[PDB]
């Protein structure tokens, strides 16, 4: 299985020129694959208190990673693909009203929700040596939905800032709501464990 | 003698774990020596004796 | 001379006015001292699955070749090398083997009481032991303190 | 460069770490993020071919490379099969003491070091101090403000 | 037979006896926030004292380089002391360590650990279990520090654990940047531009390569050290707004002093701390491994998960076979003998001979005080083969 | 790409791992045309089209 | 790079496979040394230099 | 062939029979790379060499 993976990879790169440009930007991935599904394990909330997005996000964070570390286990995946996302539901009407394009919203998130780089105060070379070197720590990325709402799109010529909240409704929600899982007529997330080759 | 000696050595070599590996190199080296020495004793020593 | 801005008058704002430019170290945060004398220490990390003794020997040889072409006033020393403790310990076992053989020969020469007689077993000892080395090469078993 | 540890743990370390979470025969992984640098050593089950192991990790990290911040990508995300253990430390020291330490580092890095990584069995050869020649443009913020 | 059993009960169990490597590796870590200049002054002093010592042939120091983390910390520094040849020196490595420790560790008041050199972190050493406590829950490293200090106290009260230590440190001084987003927007400043200015001045920014000596060497832009020397440095820096007016960095940004960890360590995708332990003389490494486990279980059970690295992982997951192997070896011997002898009864005579040599060895060993190290365990096997020969020949 | 379908801007730090931030229109993408009419793009002349 | 040399702007699909779209100047205008006087680039002031 | 075109001073032509083996050093010649570590310009390197 591994020699085969190496031969295939060598041939993707020999023909790099023949590939389309967009493909080059996101490199082609060569991975040993297994078709066999050793088992399907379904995690189900008995209380029916947890909603499916939450169950999926308990698995990915905790249950899945340890099962992928079990020897002889091929990719272990939950079917839903319901990962947590800060969906920003834009409201076209408001956007037109406040005269703001989606692009402005996208740009604002790029600048506001990011962790940039800050240096270290009191570092060499310095003429007058300071007793301590102090790092600078910054939290640019916004952990909360309300903080996303607070992002300022523009000043508005009256010192009254326009905000994502005025033109949208931010909420935590799954990236893909398309797929669900049923166990004996009960909601569950289905995790499929593929067997590694050999 | 050779069979009896190598008999004890081989299971020890097959012991699992990395300690087993450390005790595999030593167990088999001794085994090799005894088998070779036996052949040498059988053939080389009397001739020269 | 790089011109950041061209003023309204034809004067070019340049890096030289705002800043001072010089060629230095990318990082000033770490130094090395050998015996108080300043020095640049290079750390060698073994490739996984590589014999330490062989690697060290190769490095030392390459260092000697480099030393011949060193600029005047530059010398190299290998202060810390784990291999040294291994070589010595392996050598010590080898010395024990020679001593052991000699002592065995004496005990045999006491029991046999005839010079030649003592030789007959003597010759057998290295043939057997060296044949063992050949076998451990076939197995792929390496020389180690335990084998020795 | 220029980043706090936590930032390096979030933006740089976790994407890489999650990419290689399923690598074959991985016993355990440990990541150490420090102000400026991230080191992640992936350990493998005894007997896993070292070369194959590296090939796996390299294949897995490729997806993570895009998610990395631009600065991290510009610099080298490197997968080397070398343990953090130091087989040996060689020191090159100026006897005439005529040379400046930046110069001495710049001689070893350019010549002495590159012939070392070539030597078989040296997984990694790193000099200490990172003193490579760099143009340094030392900005003075008072002059910047005056000239706007 | 009873004596042999008793000797095995008493003989301490060990892997490999310690032999003076010939080189002592000392890790010197000045106070958490200490700058490089203080660190170097500290090591030069140690180096000067070291050369005075007739015992130490040479010394190599990597300043600003921490060995374990393999990362550059300004406060940390590692000095290797290369001792003389074993014949050339009348002092054992550990005796030399004592002189050095007394000379400066008590006086300089700078953290210093004098350890031996291990070719393999675990294989070379013995018992240095370095278990990780990986938090499952998401809690502040500060809290983790606290929590892992409690477990450390319990480990101290545990009956047989030695020099238990945690590498995690949450004391390093860090300035926390507070970003007034509203103020910044009022000044019409993009956030990326702000930070690019700060990375350029306080930090080092790599623009492009320049060509020197037939090689490409980076061009880094940084402020003069004096400007970034102290806090409030932000007041001097100025960032132009969309409008021509230049806005002081201080207006929208505030720096507040906080304590944090310089080295964030993660084990198996979970924030984790490194608890390093050594087995007390009274217990075998294994017993020690399981002792620390219960200390961790009692004080860190709800959120933290016990994890093991190095030798410790190998030992816990070994589930080693071959316990039966030794009995099997004898059974094999019993059969090959009963075919040579052609009598089922007689091989028993040779097997009975085997305990006698074992008895002699586990006797001298428990007399000298030597533990049941791999050496003894192996040596055993040759004594068992030799006894056999004496027995088979005589019985035949 | 933004209004009609999900657009992935950047990551956020919730629950110890980085998750995606996705931007999409809300319910204004159910009808084929209505959508085309509702969405307005700014021009270079700063006038919505 | 656009006039005297070849500039690969992007890809155009022909016969089922993406070929390249390159931009270069006519060969007469790059035949000689004074080629540079034909080329003109627009300044920030919107004036051709 | 050599004698037909030896006359021409416009084409420098050398006629060689195909090599007996695909990779060879029939000459047995030596290939030495004179590396320059002073960062000299290639024109300067040519003179030195």
């Amino acid at each position: 299985p591994d020699q085969a993976a190496i031969d295939v990879n060598n041939r993707i790169s020999a023909a790099t020129a023949k590939l389309p440009e967009a493909v080059k930007k996101l490199g082609v991935t060569v991975r040993k694959s297994s078709s066999t599904i050793l088992e399907v394990v379904s995690v189900y909330s008995e209380d029916s208190s947890m909603n499916d997005i939450d169950i999926y996000n308990y698995v990915s964070l905790n249950i899945l990673d340890e099962l992928k570390r079990i020897p002889g286990v091929g990719d272990a995946s939950a079917i839903g693909n319901k990962n947590y996302s800060m969906r920003i539901w834009l409201e076209p009407d408001l956007l037109n009203k406040f005269g703001v394009t989606a692009n402005d919203v996208i740009n604002a998130v790029n600048d506001q929700n990011a962790q940039y780089a800050t240096g270290k105060i009191g570092e060499e070379p310095v003429v007058n040596k300071s007793p301590q070197v102090i790092s600078i720590t910054m939290q640019g990325r916004l952990q909360t939905p309300q903080e996303f709402e607070n992002i300022i799109l523009r000043v508005n010529e009256d010192k009254s800032f326009l905000r994502i909240k005025d033109v949208a409704k931010v909420e935590i929600g799954a990236e893909q709501y398309n797929s669900t899982g049923r166990l004996n007529t009960s909601a569950a997330v289905p995790i499929i464990i593929n067997l590694q080759s050999g | 003698i050779v069979l009896v000696l190598c008999a004890v050595f081989i299971p020890v070599s097959f012991i699992s774990g990395f300690v087993g590996e450390i005790q595999r190199q030593f167990a088999l080296t001794l085994a090799i020596s005894v088998a070779i020495s036996g052949f040498v004793a059988l053939t080389l020593t009397p001739s020269l004796s | 001379n790089i011109i950041l801005r061209v003023n309204e008058d034809k004067s070019f704002l340049r890096i030289k006015d705002v800043a001072k430019v010089e060629i230095g170290a990318e990082q000033y945060n770490s130094t090395g001292r050998l015996n108080t004398s300043a020095a640049v220490p290079i750390i060698i990390n073994l490739q996984s699955g590589a014999n330490a003794v062989n690697t060290a020997k190769l490095i030392n040889e390459k260092m000697q070749e480099l030393s011949k072409n060193f600029p005047q006033g530059l010398k190299y020393q290998i202060p810390y090398d784990t291999t040294i403790f291994v070589k010595a310990s392996i050598k010590e076992v080898i010395k024990t083997f020679v001593e052991a053989l000699a002592l065995v020969l004496v005990v045999m020469y006491l029991f046999l009481k005839n010079f030649k007689s003592t030789i007959i077993p003597m010759i057998a000892v290295p043939v057997s032991l060296l044949g063992t080395f050949a076998v451990l090469y076939v197995l792929g078993f390496s020389i180690n303190l335990l084998t020795l | 460069t220029g980043a706090d540890a936590q930032t390096i743990a979030s933006t740089v370390a976790t994407p890489i770490e999650d990419a290689i979470n399923g690598v074959d025969n991985m016993i355990y992984m440990d990541s150490t993020s420090s102000p400026g640098q991230m080191k992640l050593t992936v350990y493998f089950n005894i007997g896993t071919d070292p070369d194959q192991a590296a090939i796996d990790v390299n294949n897995r990290i490729s997806a993570a490379t895009a998610k990395l911040p631009e600065a991290v990508k510009k610099l080298g995300v490197t997968v080397r099969k070398s343990s953090s253990t130091i087989l040996e430390v060689v020191s090159v020291y100026s006897e005439d003491s005529s040379m400046n330490d930046i110069d001495i580092y710049n001689y070893v890095s350019l010549n002495i070091l590159d012939e070392l990584k070539r030597i078989p069995g040296v997984g990694d050869a790193s000099a200490i101090g990172n003193k490579n020649y760099s143009m340094r443009i030392w900005l003075e913020p008072d002059l910047l403000n005056k000239f706007g | 037979i009873g004596f042999i059993a008793y000797l095995f009960k008493i003989v301490p169990s060990s892997l490999v006896p310690s032999e003076d490597q010939g080189v002592i590796m000392s890790i010197i870590n000045l106070p958490s926030g200490s700058s490089i200049h203080r660190t170097i002054e500290e090591v030069d002093t140690i180096n000067k004292n070291a050369t005075q010592m007739k015992e130490i042939s040479s010394s190599v120091s990597l300043i600003g380089f921490d060995l374990f983390t393999s990362s550059l910390k300004e406060n940390a520094a590692a000095v290797f002391f290369i001792l003389k040849d074993w014949s050339q020196r009348e002092a054992s490595s550990d005796q030399i360590i004592a002189q050095l420790f007394g000379q400066y560790a008590a006086d300089r008041n700078a953290l210093s650990y004098f350890l031996n050199l291990p070719p393999i972190p675990g294989l070379s050493l013995t018992g240095g279990f370095e278990m990780y406590a990986q938090n499952k829950s998401g809690k502040d490293y500060d809290a983790i520090q606290q929590d892992v200090n409690k477990m450390l106290e319990l480990a101290r009260t545990r009956k047989e654990l030695a020099n238990v230590r945690t590498t995690l440190d949450t004391s390093f001084p860090q300035y926390k940047l507070i970003i007034d987003r509203d103020k910044m927007k009022y000044y019409n400043l993009n956030m990326q531009d702000v930070f690019n200015t700060i990375s350029a001045t306080i930090g080092t920014y790599y623009v492009n390569d320049f060509p020197m000596l037939g090689k490409n060497f980076q061009v880094n832009i940084r402020a003069l050290g004096d400007f970034r020397n102290t806090q409030d440095a932000l007041k001097n820096i100025y960032i132009r707004s969309s409008d021509n007016k230049m806005i002081p960095l201080n207006s929208f940004l505030t720096l507040v002093r906080s304590a944090g960890p310089d080295d964030v360590k993660r084990f198996n995708l979970f924030p984790a701390a490194l608890i390093q332990g050594d087995p007390a003389p009274g217990y075998t490494s294994g017993q020690a491994i399981d002792a620390i486990a219960e200390v961790a279980k009692q004080s860190l059970g709800d959120e933290y998960s016990i994890a093991w690295s190095g030798s410790a992982y190998q030992e816990v997951s070994s589930k080693g076979a071959g316990a039966y192997a030794f009995v099997l070896g004898m059974i094999f011997v019993f059969l090959i003998l009963a075919a040579q002898y052609e009598r089922w009864l007689m091989p028993l005579a040779v097997i009975t001979a085997v305990p006698f040599a074992v008895f002699g060895s586990i006797l001298l060993v428990a007399l000298r005080g030597f533990d049941n190290d791999i050496y003894f365990q192996t040596g055993l096997l040759l004594l068992i083969g030799l006894s056999a020969k004496n027995a088979i020949l005589i019985i035949e």
